[PDB]
Order: C-alpha cells, then structure tokens, then sequence
RNA sequence: CCUACUUCACAAAGCGCCUUCCCCCGUAAAUGAUAUCAUCUCAACUUAGUAUUAUACCCACACCCAAGAACAGGGUU
RNA sequence: ACCUCGAUGUUGGAUCAGGACAUCCCGAUGGUGCAGCCGCUAUUAAAGGUUCGUUUGUUCAACGAUUAAAGUCCUACGUGAU
C-alpha cells in the first residue's frame, strides 16, 4: 500500500508517494488452485453481512469496496462482498469505516438492510393477500448462503 | 381495497393461487407411488 | 430570580365588566373590554417533577366566595392557606424562575400597557340550539313547497355507509 | 477443507459427543443394577403406571 | 500557469507515470491552450517543477505516483 | 410434593414475572416471547380458561432493531373515526413519538384476539430505556434469553480473533487504497 | 461427560438399559437447592375498580357486578375433585 | 424530467444514475434528455 | 371462456401443480466451474 | 362578543366589532467508492430537510342565574 | 339477466356533504420551440378553496360580469322516513 504525502513549504509545495507495509495472504490456503480469494479459502457460501473480519480484508479506509482487479474476487463473490459490505455500514457494524469529512440523525438500530434507508418510500397501500407488498429482508446474491436450518432464508418479510 | 371482481375461484380474474412447498412435495409424492405402480404392474 | 429567555411567569384571574370604545392618537376607536381583579392570590405550587409535566403549576384563585358553599375539602386547604375560598381556580404553566409563594395576591398591574395576553372563558351558554344557529347551515327556503323543513339538517351524511361520521354537525348544546 | 471462523462456517448448535458404546455400555448396566437394588429394598414410595387398557 | 519542467531517468525504471505526464501535458491541446506556458521536458527520482503564473511552486515526485495522481494534483494547483 | 391443598394451587398458579432486554433485537422475535409468557402457553398447566399469565417486563424498548427497511417501510395505520381522521405513520416515525409503541402493537397483534388480550397487556410491561421501576425490580423472577444474538462491531472484535482470521489475499505493494 | 440434558435444574436424569436392551431404566432422583442459592429471611365505585385493577394488574371490566341473572345461575354447589 | 418506462441516451452527454430508489437519464448539455424511470 | 383466450386463462390449481412440478431444473456442476483452473 | 350602529332593548342578533400561530420532499447540490477519473448515494455519507408537531385549553331543603329541555352546572356573605 | 316486482321510490334542484386524484387555483420542482409577461408540458402535493346571473325542468350548453381558480369523478348517476 503507497500513500501519498503533500508539505507545503514557503511557496513550493512537494508532494511525493512513500510505500508503507502491506499484509499478506496468510500461507498454506486450504483450497489451492482457487481462482479467487473466497472460493481458495473455501468460504464460496459461508458468509454473512456480519462477518466484518471477512469484509474488511475488502473495504476502503473509509468504507468503499475495491476494484475486483486488485482484490481478484470472482464476480460473484465481489457481487455478494460488495452488499454484505453495503449490509454491515447500513447496520452499524464498521465504525472505523466512516465517510471522510455532522447534525444528530436519529439512531435507528438496522441489519439486512438492503436499500439505502433514505430511497424507500413507506408501504401505505400494502396489497391483498394474493398480491401483497412485501419488506425486502437481506440480499437475494446471499440465496444460496448454506442454510442450517431446514426452512430457507426469507429474503422478503 | 384489493377486490377480485365476481366470485372467486371461477370468472376469468380469478383470484390468484399459488402452490406451496407443502403442495408440490404431495404430488411428488404421489407421483412417487404412481410409478411404482407402473413398475409394479409392468411384470 | 431575573427574567430569562424562555420564561413564562403566571397569569390572573380577572372578572368581564364590561366594554367600552377607546380612541388612539390616529383617530381610530377600538372596543375594549374591561377585566377586574378581583382578590386573586396564588393557591398552589407544584414542581416540574410533581406535576410530571414539562413545565411547574401555579394554581391561582379568584373573586372569593362563601364559605358556606363549598365542599369541606376545599374549606380545608383555604384555611391551611389562610384565604376565603375562591370562585375559580385555574393552573397556569410556568418556569420555575417564576415560582411564587402560596398566598401572594395578585395585581392588574401585573400586566402593562402594549403588552398582548391570552384571555379564556367559558363562552355564553345558549343551550340546545339547532343546526342553522349552532353551525351556520344554510336552512330550507321559507316558501316554494318547502313542508316543515326551513331550518333542519340536510343529508346528514351519504347512503352508501349506512351511518354518520363521527363528528358530524347536528343540533346540540351550544 | 478447513474454513475461517464466520457466522456460517459451521453450523450454529453446538457439537455434541456422545459416550463410547463401551463405557457406555458399562454405565448403562451400573444405572440398571443401582435401580434394581433400589428396587429390591423397596426404596420406592406410590408407584404409577401409564397402562393401555381398553383403546 | 507559467512553466512546466519534468525530469527522469528512463533507464532506471519507475518512470512510465512521469512519461505519461509529460506526454498528457505536452498534447498539443495544453500547448494550444497556453502557447505562453513552456514545457521544459529535461532528462537525466523523477520529478515535475511547476511553476504558476503566480510564482508559486508544486513539486510532484512521480517515484510512486501515478500520472492520474499528479495530473489530478496538477490540475487542482492550476485552479488554485 | 407433600403439600398442603392451597400452597399447593398457588404455588401451581402463581405468575412469574419474566425479563426481556430488547437492546439491538428485533421486536417481532421480543413480541413472540412476551406473547407466549403472557398467555401462559409456556405452562405444561396451561389452559385458556385458567388464568395462567405472566408479567413480562420489556427493557430497552426503544433500541429494538428492524430487519430490512422495516423502519421506513412498515406503516402503522389508524383512524380516529372522525372524517380525513386516517393516520399512516412509518414505524420510525411511531418510534421516535412512542418509544414504546412498536413493541407494544406486536405483542398485541401476537396475542389471541379475544376479550383476555387486555387482561394479557395489562400484564405486561414496557420500558424504553435500562431504567425499571424499583417494585418491577423486585418482582422480576427471571431473564430471558435474548431472540437474536447481537453481531459483533470491528471495534469489539478482540485482536486474537482478528489475527485467527487469515488474511485472504496479497494487496498490490503499489496500490493506494 | 455426555449429558442429554443440563442436571442443575430439577431431577438429575440418567439412562439406561436392560441387558437384554427390552426396557429403558430412568434414575431421576431429585436435586435438592444449594443453600449457597438461597437469601436470608426478611425481618368510589370508579376510584375503587383502577385501584383494584392496578393492585392486580387486571382491566376493569371485570370488577363491576353482574346482574340477578347471572348471579343465580352461577352454581354454588359446584362438584368437587380430590 | 419525463417520465419513461424505457430510458435511452438521447446523445453522449447523457447518464444513467440510479437516485432515491429509480433510475435518471441526466444531461447537462441538453437537459431535456432529462428522464425518470 | 374458450380454449384459446386473449389473455393468460387462469389454470386449474392440479394443473398449477403439475407445472410447477414439472418445472426445469438445471443441472448444478458440484464445484462452480467459474473458479476452477 | 355587544362599547357603539342596526333589528332591537334588564337580553338575543348582524348588517356591527374582535382574535386567528408549524411543516411536508418533487428535486437541486457537496465529499466519494463499486468502476483509484467522474458519479446527489435503493453505497457508506454532508445540506436545503422538517414530525416525535409545539404550545394552548380543562384540571377542587329552598331561592336566584348570563346554566339549562329534564338532569347537570354557578351564586346565596 | 345474478338480488330485489307479499315495492330497493329513479331526472334536475335545495340542504348537508364523506371520499379519490387521473390537480382547476394556491405550494415546491425538471424541461421548453423558457429573453420578460403570458404560456405549454411533466414530478410531487388533496391542508384549504373552487362565484353570481339571463333563457331553458335541465344536468349541461350559450351568453353577461367576475375570480387565483370557477377541476374530473365516486358516494343506490350520495342524500325525497330532510
Ligand atoms: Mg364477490
Ligand atoms: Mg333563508
Ligand atoms: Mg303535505
Ligand atoms: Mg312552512
Ligand atoms: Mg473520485
Ligand atoms: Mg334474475
Ligand atoms: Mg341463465
Ligand atoms: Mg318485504
Ligand atoms: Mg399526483
Ligand atoms: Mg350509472
Ligand atoms: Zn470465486
Ligand atoms: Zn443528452
């Protein structure tokens, strides 16, 4: 990881890129031969948008995703990460992943949560029972999540 | 608000049905023992 | 305590005397109703925590009556308070910056010249009037056919709900 | 095939053991014997029985 | 905006974001923006020397950046 | 057993005073288990006609968590009866009035509809906040286990976890992130 | 170490079988309350039914009388088990 | 703003952003390409 | 209501069954072939 | 509400007088990823952007009454 | 031709109106063949308002004078135990 440090000094700023340290992929992954860093570590169905210590390998320092060309995420995977990603901010569970800079909003305690909070209008007119307007709940990428328990998820409430 | 227009169940805007899990796991069971039966027969 | 920002002190309880006009320096007559009051004191404090309310209570008593004539636990707490019993007592909500001892009188002077006050009342009571007067229908023309209806109700709501909305105006105490 | 801890890795009850067939076996038979000398010295006050009588 | 000076050493390696800079701000479209403006492309680590029509200075070491990087910074500098 | 006939009934028939902490937990989950408690339906004595609820204290009401868009796209609907008396307001807007009222309607819709449900609310009872009333205190009995096990934050991931957790890929040295 | 069931509530449960495996055996003796778990001994018809109805955390309804009807058909001699 | 079922990019200036829950065709050279889905 | 209608006639609830039965069902390839070499 | 005017006259009225106090959202923009540009963001987020309306009102025999169909209510020092 | 013919009184008007928004006016907003004034078009908004007359039974229509506007509808073409 480089980072890019500007000093202004008299009337001639300089600016120059110093690389820091980097992690590494932790050896031996247990799947070799993975084309992508998920599907190597045998984690294709077997996370969550909780699983913050997976998705932060993924996230920007102040919240956004990365490019699938530097993560080498499947599209798939970088798919489902980039709205587990979306899901954990919307829940609160990344604080130190903040936007760059704030009036108090309302602190309303979320998880699932789909759409962004501010771009879904109120069901007023919920339908028939036939025809019913239902909550989104979670994702539809995380449909094929392993599911423990003999019902599947209900990704609509 | 919400009306299906006439009865329900015979005009042509029926009210909707939708099969269930629970619905599609019988047939396939008796279809199941339908085959059986056929194979059963079949000698 | 001085007055702050946001203080609300406590009212009076005065007695309609009557009206009379007044004219200002621009020629202008303006109808000007005249409040007296009459022996009110302060009653009763209540606190922001006593009360639960999010402001304190100052009850205060008006225009003093016979003790003859009212309830034993009302000649009670005017004796413990030291005063005859008042006509009317009502709860004005204040800050406690204004806080003021139980049994303080109360002054016209309270109020002064330019300043803009709230008065409430119970308005004069004309019984069980019908809708034309209690809410200003229209009514039925005198002639024309017109069979006994020149001042009931119309519809009074629609066929199809089979009821009327509650709320509806209808003739009743006014 | 080892994979990361997450909320889904592995299942959500927790895994049980269940007792060896022997030492179990063995247990099985000191439990047994424990009732009936419990049984034999009538350590036992009312009895009940869920019996199946007519249907 | 008054001069632009871009240095490297192309046979030592790390100067494809210099190379690139001095090919996007020596398009011919810049120069006909700001004929006035002179490009100064020495070679001889690799550095850019901007010099405003304010006599003010940006240095953009272009070892670890990128040439969108610096284009950005050059920009942003030319706004002032 | 070897009970008398009266401490025996009563202590068979006595309502236990149950303790729900609604931190972080969704209040459908929190409205399932007050409703069964408030019936008595956890009983092996229950009956409809016995009488057998229990008072469910509720705590933390006003840090329940919705699934989903929940909070701005449940609508809870009411009319005052007057004419243009129809009142939609979105379960955000319900909570921030009533910090008590979403819990409070779940429960209620949960409960059977017959003539007992009044009886089975008066039971219970709501609190938005950690504070309880001293006498509730007092008369809680048991806590019951919270529905939803609360995710952890990167911040409270301790950093043994983190290091058990591999490192899934090799970032480019020359990235800027 | 198995338990199928915690054993520090009610009876402590144990399995078991008869040799020829026909019958299950159950030993359930009692556990008895630790005294380390336990604590010391301590040493108007409107104003009426919300007082009552708050002392029993009860609505009112059901404080308010019944009529002559309802009160002789209630049965005062009602059958009585064990 | 029009509304449209079907949004097309009337000419190279025009974008499709996806706002407040729906999709825009914005443009700034000609802002009445300006539709909403 | 004929045979052949102008709009989608409504089929009966057997009839829904067995469709929904005897939908396709795609053969899953085990280990996504997308990340394997 | 009756000080005037008017119908009128211990009063009721208007034709007379007096008092009447907060929002709502469609979009327009900042910073910024997925997609190191850009991008108002069913990305995290910052404003116009406010509701969770706020406050206000009410809160204890008998005779006469501005209270009233009855009842009820106010006064009787 | 499914309820009602051992009766579901049915045009227009008066009276009182409840509701929808597919908005006539007032509010906010995008576009314009938007210079300004008028406009047109679209999004959002139903809190409030949406005139008086001549002929005609007219609902409507025309006309006269206005208005910010003089909306389209549903309500047993709302409402005759008013
Ligand atoms: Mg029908
Ligand atoms: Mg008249
Ligand atoms: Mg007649
Ligand atoms: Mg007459
Ligand atoms: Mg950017
Ligand atoms: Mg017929
Ligand atoms: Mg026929
Ligand atoms: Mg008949
Ligand atoms: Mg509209
Ligand atoms: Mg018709
Ligand atoms: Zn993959
Ligand atoms: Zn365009």
């Amino acid at each position: 990881f480089r980072e890019v440090v500007e000093t202004q000094e008299g009337k001639t700023t300089i600016i120059e890129g110093r690389i820091t340290a980097t992690p590494k992929e932790s050896p031996n992954p247990p799947n070799p031969s993975g084309q992508c860093p998920i599907c190597r570590w045998n984690l294709k169905h077997k996370y969550n948008y909780d699983d913050v210590l997976l998705l932060s390998q993924f996230i920007r320092p102040h919240g956004g995703m990365l490019p699938r060309k530097i993560t080498g995420l499947c599209q798939e995977e970088h798919r489902k990460i980039e709205e587990c990603v979306k899901m954990a901010h919307r829940a609160g569970l990344l604080p130190n992943h903040r936007p760059r800079l704030p009036k108090s909003k309302p602190q309303l305690n979320r998880y699932l949560t789909r759409w962004a909070p501010g771009s879904v209008k109120p069901i007023y007119k919920k339908g028939p029972r036939w025809n019913r307007v239902r909550m989104p709940v979670g994702s539809p990428l995380l449909r094929d999540n392993v599911c423990y328990s003999r019902t599947p998820w209900k990704l609509y409430h | 608000r919400g009306r299906i227009p006439g009865r329900q169940w015979i005009g042509k805007h029926r009210r909707p049905r939708f099969v269930s899990l629970r619905a599609k796991q019988n047939m396939i069971r008796r279809l199941e023992i339908e085959a059986e039966n056929h194979y059963w027969l079949s000698m | 305590h001085p007055w702050e920002p946001g203080s609300f002190r406590v009212g009076l309880i005065a007695l309609k005397l009557g009206m009379m006009p007044l004219w200002t320096k621009d020629g202008q007559k303006h109808v000007v109703t005249l409040l007296q009051v009459q022996d009110c004191h302060v009653l009763k404090y209540t606190s922001k925590e006593n009360c639960n309310g999010k402001m304190a209570t100052l009850s205060v008593g008006g225009k003093t009556v016979s003790r003859f004539r009212k309830a034993t636990s009302i000649l009670e707490f005017y004796r413990e308070l030291g005063l005859p019993p008042k006509q009317t007592v009502k709860i004005f909500n204040i800050t406690d910056n204004a806080a003021i001892k139980p049994g303080t009188p109360l002054y016209a002077a309270h109020f002064r010249p330019g300043q803009y006050v709230d008065v409430t009342a119970k308005t004069i009571g004309k019984g069980f009037q019908g809708v034309m007067k209690r809410w200003g229908f229209k009514g039925q023309p005198a002639t024309h056919g017109q069979t006994k209806t020149h001042r009931r109700p119309g519809a009074v709501a629609t066929g199809d709900i089979g009821r009327v909305w509650p709320g509806t105006k209808m003739p009743g105490k006014m | 095939g080892y994979v990361p801890k997450t909320s889904l890795s592995s299942p959500p009850w927790p895994e049980v053991v269940l007792p060896d067939p022997v030492e179990e076996t063995r247990h099985h038979a000191e439990v047994v014997k424990k009732v009936n000398e419990m049984i034999v010295t009538g350590q036992y006050g009312r009895l009940f029985a869920v019996v199946h009588f007519a249907s | 905006v008054k001069q632009v000076r871009v240095q490297f050493c192309p046979f030592e390696k790390n100067v494809e974001s210099t190379r690139t800079f001095l090919q996007t701000v020596s398009s011919e479209k810049v120069r006909s923006t700001n004929l006035n403006c002179s490009v100064i492309a020495d070679v001889r680590e690799p550095c850019v020397d901007v010099l405003f029509g304010d006599g003010h200075r940006l240095i953009m070491r272009g070892a670890h950046l990128t040439a969108l990087e610096m284009l950005t910074a050059f920009a942003s500098h030319i706004r002032a | 057993s070897s009970f008398s006939r009266a401490p025996q009934q009563w202590a068979t028939f006595a309502r236990i005073w149950y303790l729900l902490d609604g931190k972080m937990q969704p209040p459908g989950k929190l409205a399932a288990m007050a409703s069964i408690r408030l019936q008595g339906l956890h009983k092996p004595v229950y009956h409809a006609l016995s009488d057998c609820g229990d008072h469910v204290v509720i705590m933390n009401t006003r840090h329940i968590a919705f699934s989903g868009n929940k909070w701005e796209q449940k609508v809870y609907s009411s009319h005052t009866g007057y004419p243009g008396g129809f009142r939609q307001v979105t379960a955000a807007q319900l909570h921030l009035r009533d910090p008590v009222a979403i819990v409070k309607l779940a429960i209620y819709g949960m409960l059977p509809k017959n003539l007992h449900r009044r009886t089975m609310m008066e039971r219970l009872h709501l609190f938005p906040d950690e504070y309880i009333p001293e006498d509730i205190l007092k008369n809680l009995v048991e806590e019951l286990p919270q529905p939803r096990k609360i995710p952890k934050r990167l911040d409270e991931y301790t950093q043994e976890e983190i290091d058990a957790f591999p490192r899934l890929w090799t970032p480019p040295e020359d990235y800027r992130l | 170490t198995y338990s199928p069931l915690p054993d520090d509530y009610n009876c402590n449960v144990e399995l078991a079988l008869t040799s020829d495996g026909r019958t299950i055996v159950c030993y359930h003796p009692s556990v008895d309350i630790p005294y380390e778990h336990t604590k010391p001994i301590p040493r108007e018809e409107g104003p009426m039914i919300e007082q009552l109805s708050k002392m029993f955390f009860t609505t009112k309804h059901r404080w308010y009388p019944h009529g002559r009807y309802h009160r002789c058909r209630k049965n005062l001699n009602p059958p009585k088990d064990r | 703003f029009k509304n449209k079922t079907v949004l097309k990019k009337r000419c190279k200036d025009c974008y499709l952003v996806k706002r407040r829950g729906r999709w825009y065709v914005y443009c700034k050279t000609h802002p009445r390409h300006k539709q909403r889905q | 209501s004929k045979a052949v209608t102008r709009h989608r006639r409504v089929m009966h609830f057997q009839r829904q069954k067995l469709m929904a039965v005897t939908e396709y069902i795609p053969p899953k390839p085990a280990i996504h072939p997308s990340c394997l070499p």
